[PDB]
């Protein structure tokens, strides 16, 4: 979960597993994503109103961006660990 | 590179060099002389 | 290490399974961590212990855990009461006072 | 291109002089320098190739709008609601026959852009302004 | 139980009731006696939304007048806690009574909620939704498919299933939840959405979100459908304000103006097609514009104008279009030369600050652009998209937006103000200018509200102070009072943290969050929470930004290390799917005991409508102050507003605003008297806000606990949790907090 930059030299034989671990990420979202009860439905509180065109808020509320706008990659730590506890508790839900 | 902004350019150099730049005492323990070790840092 | 009631349940439940019918099957955990870090679903050990006719009661000691309580209350039949917390050292030893008594 | 001068062909980037400099008879990119340069002695044909229309120096002006469409529209609009000025106070609150005015406004606007029946509307319009 | 106030049978629910929920229900019904508008403030974990049902229900059914009732909250989800609270409460009516009596009472959402479609089920974004669904549903495709039994075009099943029966047996008589609403309409083959839209009207009580009563976009098919001398509940209403300034407010964008000019584009070529083809079906639209038929007389009543309604119907005007866009060609160039009069507004390097009156001004005398076509734009690009019958719209969505700005900018001109922005975020390199056309007075879009609805209940948990909004709010309000609850034993643990253990002071202003020192304070009082907190800890930051600086640099340093050892920790996710999952893990963790931690913004999606319930809860823990940016021009000007028109202050109202999210995060650890939780407050700038916290929040915070560390509060902790993990005295709690029958009749008894 540390933010990962581009000085580090990694290593050149597990480095080319990020693209498949990125893939996986997307697999394991896959089966993670179900539609939810109403009570904690989050989506459908914000689609209550579709046509809501209201002011744009301020860049306290949106993830952190870099000087060229792009994502600087703060959101993805915070995916991952939520991912990483759906995960332990998607393990707990088993046969045994 | 200095230059290059007054004529309105942006200048990809920034300003070379040229422009604006910079005992031993007695001992008194003789008695171990080598088993004493130097300590110039913390 | 890390506490882990469900193996602690599995393993109860395992030496209570050739207890006879006549004799009361009952578990009394002396519970010292706030979470615990399970292998599994601790619910279907939960339904297990009830199906059993296990009953579960938890001496608890730095606060109400919400799993310990269900399990108490599913093993006991709706009786919250078999979960107890200890307030002092004299309570602690009144609590194991009162575990001695048949329910 | 919207970003240089094809007469004298010079980039914004290098040359940050070139302005955007249009006339209302033909709107054409062309620059400060290039206007300077050719109208100052007098009056001469555009110099983009495939058009020879005489145009004046005093008459250049910079364009508001992006679009060369709605700059030649408004610039139109104005031409004809600088005569053409009535309002409900001059039709006496007859808001029908204010809608009817509108109507023609935007319909003589439209000709004009269009240049369907540029000869008739231009006949119209100036024995309109003559009263 | 059942019991009596004045004349009223009331059917409680449940066997016991509460000192507030009693005194509650008896100002309720002296507010509906008397006729006017109340503000309450129930402590929260008190059954506040069944009270309002249970009374509510029993006026309505006992009462010959038979007032419907309009249930308005927040949140869809709450929508659906109201809806089944009252499926409890009918239940309960007809176990009572021995029979279900004749009773409609539905929720209402989107399309994206209430759709059943198998095609259009999976995407994503509501508005695609709605436009597929009118797409297959605005009768037009019937008629065509009517006409050409081999055309293409397709019908939903689910709607057409409607027409074969009446509108009083699409749903049998109770209450349906959103959940058994689609179970019913999955297994009957009909559609949910359109359902409840048809049996607005036959509805005893309809429970929505404050959007369609306040946004005019989707609530002028809402108000004249229900009642208007029915009862209204404003419930969790402390944040009305912002629903009533977005429902008004606008933001455009470059992008947005670059598909503008594209969607003008195209627009004109495709009334170029249609005129070469078949001009009959513009020259018809001419006539009944010049007859003076307006989009209503138009429209048909099962099909939608393609621009949604932006402005309230009274501002609306009722005179024929002016002429000037009757023509589709005239309005296609007004439509092209009003977006190139914003691409020049936009392109302006520092900030501008200008009334609607001087950009129409500015307008009219560069562009010849009147206020009096501009009011007809929406409703002028509704007809003419409607008779190019166009299939695809997604390039004359920034048409909407143009046409939604227009006729916003030109019927309102006072308490609204036009902020263009050079640099919509500092943090980019490029500029990128912003537009945004800002309501400034939250009273303009509830005015209508309480000029159309006779009696209105403004109800919220932690609503605070409660003077503010009769002023912020042009409305008289007949009585407005908070309750404080009444408790055994002190339930909640309110502390205020203005400083770290080694006394080091906290704080989560902005520009000092990379502070090492406070984010270590901050890191470690999380810590010691995390270790002594048993089943799930909830904490709220003041901003998106600020959270996500802090948990990145927390990994950073090392603190989530031991957090993992104890709970697992679940972040609040801009993307509301992976919000949703998130949640959903932290309640299973909760419930498991493996232990959890939900770190959320104290004004995010979570913040609103979500509740943490015993395990969910047991500690609100709240990184500062959530201050909203006092930079931001939006929140400058909507505060001098205040300052100029309802006398109140800079700082007053900024503390207001940020104390009230603090309250409503604060308020959602508690459902029932024998939940319990802490709620401790890291910042040192509480401990001069407890006169403006909620008075049941105040009365549960002591003197003591003002200016309290970390270490000390953590004992506190330890203190609280050990003590109300021992069983509460029935004796002691029979009927001081709890009352029985035999309780309530010696109270009333007391009282008269
Ligand atoms: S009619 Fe109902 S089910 Fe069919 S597409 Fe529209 S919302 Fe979905
Ligand atoms: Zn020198
Ligand atoms: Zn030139
Ligand atoms: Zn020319």
């Amino acid at each position: 979960g540390e933010k990962i930059m581009q000085n580090d030299r990694g290593d050149v034989i597990i480095d080319r597993y990020l693209t498949l671990d990125q893939e996986f990420d997307r697999k394991d979202d896959d089966m993670l994503l179900h539609p939810v009860k109403k009570i904690i439905d989050l989506d459908g509180n914000i689609q209550d109103d579709p046509v809501v065109r209201g002011n744009r808020p301020d860049f306290t509320m949106q993830p952190g961006v870099d000087i060229n706008g792009n994502s600087d990659g703060t959101v993805d730590i915070l995916k991952g660990m939520n991912r990483l506890s759906e995960k332990m508790i998607m393990a707990l839900k088993n046969e045994y | 590179p200095r230059k290059l902004q007054d004529l309105g350019l942006k200048p990809a150099s920034v300003d070379p060099a040229t422009i604006k730049r910079q005992r031993k005492g007695k001992i008194t323990n003789t008695h171990m002389t080598g088993i004493l070790k130097d300590y110039s840092h913390r | 290490g890390n506490p882990s009631l469900q193996n602690a349940l599995e393993m109860a439940r395992g030496l209570l399974l050739p207890v006879p019918a006549h004799c009361t099957r009952e578990v009394l955990i002396v519970f010292g961590s706030l979470s615990t870090t399970d292998p599994g679903d601790i619910h279907q050990t939960i339904d297990s212990l009830v199906s059993e006719k296990i009953r579960v009661k938890v001496l608890g000691l730095s606060a109400q855990v919400a799993i310990c309580k269900e399990l108490c209350k599913a093993t006991n039949y709706g009786d919250e009461s078999f979960y107890k917390i200890l307030l002092d050292e004299t309570h602690l030893k009144e609590l194991f006072n009162e575990a001695v008594t048949p329910l | 291109n919207k970003d240089m001068c094809p007469i004298c062909k010079t980039d914004r980037y290098l040359s940050p002089d070139v302005k955007f400099l249009v006339n209302p008879e033909c709107y054409h990119r062309i620059c400060e320098s290039c206007v300077d340069r050719i109208f100052s002695l007098g009056p001469a044909q555009c110099p983009y190739k495939g058009c020879d229309k005489i145009l004046r120096k005093n008459k250049f002006k910079t364009q508001i709008f992006d679009d060369v469409e709605v700059e030649k529209e408004v610039d139109i609009r104005k031409r004809v609601f600088n005569v053409f000025n009535k309002t409900i106070d001059d039709f006496n609150g007859d808001l029908v026959e204010y809608n009817k005015y509108l109507e023609e406004v935007e319909d003589i606007i439209y000709k004009l852009d269009h240049g369907i029946d540029v000869a008739k509307t231009e006949e119209k319009l100036r024995t309109y302004e003559e009263l | 139980m059942k019991f009596y106030i004045d004349d009223l049978p009331v059917l409680f629910p449940y066997p016991k009731i509460y000192p507030e929920q009693y005194n509650y229900m008896c100002d309720i019904k002296k507010t509906l006696d008397v006729g006017g508008n109340s503000i309450l403030e129930m402590p929260s974990g008190t059954g506040k939304t069944v009270s309002l049902l249970s009374l509510t229900i029993a006026y309505q059914m006992h009462y010959p007048e038979h007032r419907k009732i309009i249930y308005c909250s927040r949140t869809m989800s709450e929508i659906e806690k109201a809806l089944v609270e009252l499926e409890n409460l009918m239940d309960y009516r007809t176990k009572e009574l021995g029979y279900q009596e004749d009773f409609r009472g539905l929720g209402l959402t989107s399309r994206k909620n209430l759709c059943l479609h198998p095609e259009v089920s999976k995407e994503r974004k509501g508005t695609v939704v709605d436009e597929k669904c009118r797409r297959m549903t605005n009768g037009q495709a019937k008629r065509k498919l009517e006409e050409d039994p081999e055309a293409n075009v397709e019908l939903c099943e689910y709607h057409e299933n409607l027409y074969n029966i009446e509108v009083e047996d699409y749903l049998p008589k109770g209450v349906f939840s959103f959940e058994k609403l689609l179970k019913y309409c999955e297994e009957k083959t009909l559609c949910p959405y359109f359902i409840v839209r048809r049996m607005i009207s036959l509805c005893n009580i309809i429970i929505y979100s404050y959007h369609y009563l306040l946004d005019p976009k989707i609530a002028e098919r809402v108000s004249n459908e229900v009642s208007k001398d029915s009862i209204v509940i404003f419930d969790e209403a402390h944040n009305i304000d912002n629903v009533c300034i977005e429902s008004l407010s606008l933001d455009l964008t470059t992008d947005a103006l670059r598909r503008a000019t594209r969607g003008a584009n195209a627009l004109d070529e495709r009334i170029s097609e249609v005129r070469k083809v078949d001009s009959q079906k513009l020259q018809d639209e001419y006539e009944k514009l010049v007859q003076g038929l307006h989009s209503a007389d138009i429209l048909t009543d099962q099909e939608e104008p393609f621009v949604e309604t932006p402005v309230l119907p009274q501002d609306l005007l009722t005179e024929a279009i002016p002429g000037n866009i009757r023509r589709a060609e005239h309005f296609v160039s007004f439509l092209k030369r009003l977006i190139e009069y914003l691409k020049t507004r936009m392109k302006v390097l520092h900030v501008i600050s200008e009334t609607p009156k001087s950009f129409l001004q500015h307008l009219k005398q560069l562009t010849f652009i009147e206020r009096k076509p501009l009011r007809f734009c929406s409703e002028r690009l509704s007809l003419l998209v409607r008779t190019l019958e166009v299939t695809e719209v997604e390039d004359f969505t920034a048409l909407k937006d143009i046409a939604t700005f227009a006729t916003l900018i030109s019927t309102y001109e006072e308490g609204f103000l036009l902020i263009i922005e050079p640099y919509e975020i500092e943090n980019a390199a490029v500029p990128n200018p912003i537009m945004r056309f800002t309501c400034l007075d939250a009273s303009i879009a509830i005015k209508p509200v309480f000029e159309r609805f006779s009696s209105v209940i403004i109800t919220s948990g932690t609503i605070s102070p409660l003077d503010m909004y009769p002023r912020m709010l042009n409305f008289k309000t007949v009585l407005q009072k908070s309750y404080a609850m009444t408790l055994a034993k002190k339930s909640f643990l309110p502390m205020i943290i203005t400083k770290g253990s080694d006394q080091v002071a906290i704080s989560s202003r902005f520009e000092i969050r990379n502070d090492p020192s406070i984010v270590r304070n901050y890191g470690s009082m999380l810590v010691e929470f995390a270790k002594i907190t048993p089943d799930g800890m909830v904490v709220f930051f003041p901003s998106y930004l600020y959270m996500e600086s802090i948990v990145s640099m927390w990994q950073t340093m090392g603190i989530l290390d031991e957090v993992w050892k104890h709970k697992l920790i679940l972040v609040e996710t801009p993307d509301a799917q992976e919000t949703s999952l998130a949640l959903e893990t932290y309640r299973k963790a909760c419930s498991n005991g493996r232990g959890a931690i939900l770190l959320s913004v104290a004004r995010g999606k979570v913040s609103e409508g979500i509740d943490f319930d015993h395990q969910y809860g047991r500690t609100v823990l709240m990184i500062g102050i959530p201050f909203q940016y006092t930079e931001s021009r939006i929140l400058k000007a909507r505060l001098e507003f205040m300052r100029e028109n309802y006398r109140i202050r800079e700082n007053d109202f900024l503390s207001f605003d940020a104390m009230r999210h603090a309250a409503q995060c604060l308020g959602r650890v508690l459902r029932g008297k024998d939940d319990y939780g802490v709620m401790v407050l890291a910042d040192r700038r509480f401990s001069r806000k407890r006169s403006q916290l909620p008075k049941w929040i105040a009365q549960g915070l002591s003197d003591a606990d003002l200016n309290l560390s970390t270490d000390m509060a953590i004992s506190n902790t330890k203190q609280f949790l050990r003590t109300m993990a021992q069983p509460t005295d029935p004796k002691d709690q029979e009927g001081v907090s709890v009352w029985s029958y035999e309780d309530l009749i010696k109270h009333q008894n007391s009282r008269k």
